[PDB]
């Protein structure tokens, strides 16, 4: 059964928060919160449902950070002329991903950027 | 030498185009434009600067965003495979044009920065050969 | 346009962030929610 602050669903337990933080802070944030804490990830739509009803219902419209970092970084970018890749000059180094709480849709964000957030753990 | 419409910098030709077109599109009417075009490619900070400035000359409209050629080559929609708790990324529910695996150049940042777009935007662009 | 802080909290507006404010192509979907009508959207906009 999960703390008083948090809501249960198949077997694990969930809080939304509303401290605006980067993506890494609230990740740390998360780990803080009980033990095996993370960010919130999706292992199916019905879990994601559940989360973003929950968010909605807490906080209404916003958005919140999900467990998925650098969704990019390891990508194949390549040049179409096969030129190498040696000099960057990436208006933003990473990006993170999360959800407005009117729907579970995926959406990216610069991680260093502000977002609430959702952790999880399993109980 | 470059032809008629096209401008050289160090040793290429390139031409700025107000064609709105898809990375894709604009990609392959690249490669008519001249024997070995493609969507410009910024390897250095002097081909950037030579290239905005082409930009801001000829792309009036400082609300588009000028496709460039650098773009994930492969069908992720992203590449990091493990959450934070480290399981395995299975499901998934990506808004297509929140994966910007595309790049773009932008009035903002001077056209000197690589922006994170969707593929599937209508942008003008700059062809190199 | 993202001022860069906490803006992207609440909802879209295409009035505030595309009329009043330049808007990049993102923005206005994150208003209709729909790629097509933004693409429209763009059409015009540009
Ligand atoms: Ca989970
Ligand atoms: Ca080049
Ligand atoms: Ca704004
Ligand atoms: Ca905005
Ligand atoms: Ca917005
Ligand atoms: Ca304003
Ligand atoms: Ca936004
Ligand atoms: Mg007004
Ligand atoms: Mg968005
Ligand atoms: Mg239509």
């Amino acid at each position: 059964d999960c703390p008083s602050d948090w809501s249960s669903y198949e077997g694990h337990c969930y809080k939304p928060f509303s401290e605006p933080k980067n993506w890494a802070d609230a990740e740390n944030f998360c780990t803080q919160q009980h033990a095996g804490g993370h960010l919130v990830s999706f292992q199916s739509s019905e879990e994601a449902d559940f989360v973003v009803k929950l968010a909605f219902q807490t906080f209404g419209h916003s958005i919140f950070w999900m467990g998925l970092s650098n969704v990019w970084n390891q990508c194949n970018w390549q040049w179409s002329n096969a030129a190498m890749l040696r000099y960057k000059a990436w208006a933003e180094e990473s990006y993170c991903v999360y959800f407005k709480s009117t729907n579970n849709k995926w959406r990216s964000r610069a991680c260093r950027m502000m977002a609430q957030f959702v952790c999880e753990f399993q109980a | 030498d470059c032809p008629s419409g096209w401008s050289s910098y160090e040793g290429h030709c390139y031409k700025p185009f107000k064609l709105y077109k898809t990375w894709d599109d604009a990609e392959r009417f690249c490669t008519e434009q001249a024997k070995g075009g493609h969507l410009v490619s910024i390897e250095s900070a002097g081909e950037a600067d030579f290239v905005a400035q082409l930009v801001t000359e000829n792309i009036q409209n400082t609300k588009s965003y000028v496709w460039i050629g650098l773009r994930v080559q492969g069908k992720e929609k992203q590449c990091s495979s493990e959450w934070s708790d480290g399981s395995s990324v299975s499901y998934e529910n990506w808004i297509e044009a929140e994966s910007k695996t595309c790049l773009g150049l932008e009035k903002e940042t001077g056209f000197r920065k690589w922006v994170n777009i969707y593929c599937g935007q209508q942008n003008p662009f700059v062809c190199e050969a | 346009y993202n001022s860069g802080k906490l803006e992207e909290f609440v909802r879209g507006n295409l009035e505030r962030e595309c009329k009043e404010e330049k808007c990049s192509f993102e923005e206005a979907r994150e208003v209709f929610e729909n790629t097509e009508k933004t693409t429209e959207f763009w059409k015009q906009y540009v």
